[PDB]
């Protein structure tokens, strides 16, 4: 399956955003063949989303929009960046897209090569601003409209865009390639076979003789996979996406617990403390009809099991509504396995309220 | 003489747009006080260019000066533009002279700060309009924050700093309309009590049994538009009232904007729009 790649837009109203997508699409289709757009390249297909929204971003992010794997800064090269330039790259920041290319737009009505250049100079400075590698991002000098009107020249800009968005952005690591981890469901025993946990295995592949770790709630364990199995029958291998029973070696039932995850062994630690994007359900969307306040003790759904947690509010944040999204300082009252980039729900009574992703693991 | 280096130096001064720079020192013979005069007269024809979009973002901002408030909305096209210091730093100058002059005439307030509003539209690219000003005088005045979405002044006699700053976010999240039920006129109330007799009427219940059911609606009707009579957010098996006679206070006011209150919002479809240039 070829390579799936997000992006997305961000810049200023008036500098060409749609124009630019729009460009890319029609120069692609002529060249190559054949809300949010779609389009390929050779090597690549791509999902396209636009940032119009501060906030609108975040919360698509957190209520499971998939990540930009990368972002194209559009900016007018008539104008350069706006004061609310910074705003965007900040955004970019704050989520942590991990690279940004630049499309310098409308350069067909820009004749001096010396603004171009001082142009070119403030977007790298703000980039750098932002500890993005502004020395060495890709900036396109373009024309979305011309190359949309099929001027040759302009198109050539558009494949050379779309020529970095290949190369800039590497493959994002597939699920099979990551390090094996199974999020538990049920534990079972079986006499004169031993220990089954079962469960979906979310990346990577368990094969029989493996060590695994068994993560979370208790203190880590490992033991060694006996076997693997399918529908009760046996498997040489458990892959990414395939609901399996895995066979465990000496470890009883007892010891073992829905919540916990099977993972190789040193890829991924429990955690009690974790700095936390959350967005808060509104009454329509099925959520509170109230605010809560600082000592709102909701539970944190991650995987496959609720942990009570506690949370701190931003400085000079008292009061949290339905609808909102906010930062939050959680410390759960056990540890539960976790890495940067991690999605829970928020629950009270076991309904879910809101929505997070792990930011930042703390202790 | 028109050197890259000159229009750099316009550009860092006004942070006018770069060709817009590079057309009002040509223009000027090079003289860079003349630009930016030329670019104010440019600037007016930019902003009527905007004039026309809708602003259904920006903040709400609430100062007090010892028994006088003001609050304020000040809207951009974007949440992005919102957060731009140079926005705020607009928004604050605007709401610092509202207070000093003591201007609750919004007009007012617009005529005095639309050569910088015309600049800063000119520079930032989105319209920016002052919207509304209200002022809440008291003998405690105290106000709540929302992020910058939601604004709240509130006026009380007998209450703490604590007690007024509670209240002030309970009107924030609970939007009452009045202060107590009894402020609720006899004519709407009378108005309400039709509305309700009539829906009761057509779901079958009989006369009788419709009039007295009406009756306990416009208790709960006058209760839930007014503050005293609403749950307390914080304490919920309270009213407001309740917890104002607890503590020997009153509340003499209050006032709540919400940033876009009144502007319809304008739905976008990237996808369309896309497909459309894509002709
Ligand atoms: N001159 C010129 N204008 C462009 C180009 N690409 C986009 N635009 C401008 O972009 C504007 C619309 O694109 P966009 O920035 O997404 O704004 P929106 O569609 O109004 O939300 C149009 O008014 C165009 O003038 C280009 O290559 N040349």
């Amino acid at each position: 399956t070829k390579p799936h790649v997000n992006v997305g837009t961000i810049g200023h109203v008036d500098h060409g955003k749609t124009t630019l997508t729009a460009a890319i699409t029609t120069v692609l289709a002529k060249t190559y063949g054949g809300s949010h757009v779609e389009y390929d390249t050779p090597t690549r297909h791509y999902a396209h989303v636009d940032c119009p929204g501060h906030a609108d971003y975040v919360k698509n992010m957190i209520t499971g929009a998939a990540q930009m794997d990368g972002a194209i800064l559009v900016v007018a090269a008539t104008d350069g960046p706006m004061p609310q330039t910074r705003e965007h790259i900040l955004l970019g920041r704050q989520v942590g897209v991990p690279y940004i290319i630049v499309f310098l737009n409308k350069c067909d009505m820009v004749d001096d090569e010396e603004l171009l250049e001082l142009v070119e100079m403030e977007v790298r400075e703000l980039l750098s601003q932002y500890d993005f590698p502004g020395d060495d991002t890709p900036i396109v000098r373009g024309s979305a409209l011309k190359a949309l009107e099929g001027d040759a020249e302009w198109e050539a800009k558009i494949l050379e865009l779309a020529g970095f968005l290949d190369s800039y952005i590497p493959e994002p690591e597939r699920a099979i390639d990551k390090p094996f981890l199974l999020p538990i469901e049920d534990v079972f025993s079986i006499s004169g076979r031993g220990t089954v946990v079962t469960g979906r295995v979310e990346r990577g592949i368990i094969k029989v003789g493996e060590e695994v770790e068994i993560v979370g709630i208790k203190e880590t364990q490992k033991s060694t996979c006996t076997g693997v199995e399918m529908f009760r029958k046996l498997l040489d291998e458990g892959r990414a996406g395939e609901n399996v029973g895995v066979l465990l070696r000496g470890i009883k039932r007892e010891e073992i617990e829905r919540g916990q995850v099977l993972a190789k062994p040193g890829t991924i630690k429990p955690h009690t403390k974790f700095e936390s994007e959350v967005y808060i359900l509104s009454k329509d969307e099925g959520g509170r009809h109230t605010p809560f306040f600082k000592g709102y003790r909701p539970q944190f759904y991650f995987r496959t099991t609720d942990v009570t947690g506690t949370i701190e509010l931003p400085e000079g944040v008292e009061m949290v509504m339905p609808g909102d999204n906010i930062k939050m300082v959680v410390t759960l009252i056990h540890p539960i396995a976790m890495d940067d980039g991690l999605r829970f729900a928020i629950r009270e009574g076991g309904r879910t309220v809101g929505a997070g992703v792990v930011a930042k693991v703390l202790g | 003489e028109i050197t890259a280096s000159l229009v750099k130096e316009l550009r860092e001064r006004t942070g006018a747009g770069m060709m817009d720079c590079k057309k009002a020192l040509t223009e000027a013979n090079g003289d860079i006080e003349l630009a930016i005069e030329n670019m104010r007269k440019s600037g007016a024809i930019k902003a009527a260019k905007k004039a026309g979009n809708v602003a259904a973002d920006g903040v709400i901002k609430t100062k007090i000066d010892g028994n006088y408030g003001i609050i304020l909305e000040v809207n951009c096209q974007t949440d992005f533009v919102a957060k731009d210091a140079g926005f705020q730093a607009f928004a604050d100058k605007v709401l610092d002279a509202a207070v000093a002059g003591k201007i609750t005439d919004v007009e007012v307030l617009k005529a005095q700060f639309e050569e910088e509003r015309v600049a800063l539209v000119a520079k930032i690219g989105e319209n920016i309009n002052i919207r509304r000003v209200a002022a809440l005088e008291g003998d405690v005045l105290g106000s709540y924050q929302h992020g910058a979405r939601i604004g709240v002044l509130v006026a009380a006699k007998g209450a703490d700093e604590e007690l007024v700053k509670h209240i002030a976010m309970h009107v924030a999240a609970s939007k009452p309309e009045f202060i107590k039920p009894e402020d609720v006129s006899a004519e709407v109330v009378e108005k309400e009590y039709q509305v309700q007799l009539d829906i009761a009427m057509q779901s079958g219940k009989p006369k009788e049994i419709a009039e007295k059911m009406v009756e306990g609606r416009m208790k709960k009707f006058t209760g839930e538009v007014s503050l005293t009579g609403q749950p307390f957010v914080m304490e919920p098996s309270k009213t407001v009232g309740q917890l104002l006679k607890e503590h020997n206070a009153e509340v003499t006011g209050f006032i709540r904007f919400e940033v876009g209150e009144g502007i319809e919002k304008v739905e976008t479809d990237f996808a369309a729009e896309v497909a459309a240039m894509s002709k």
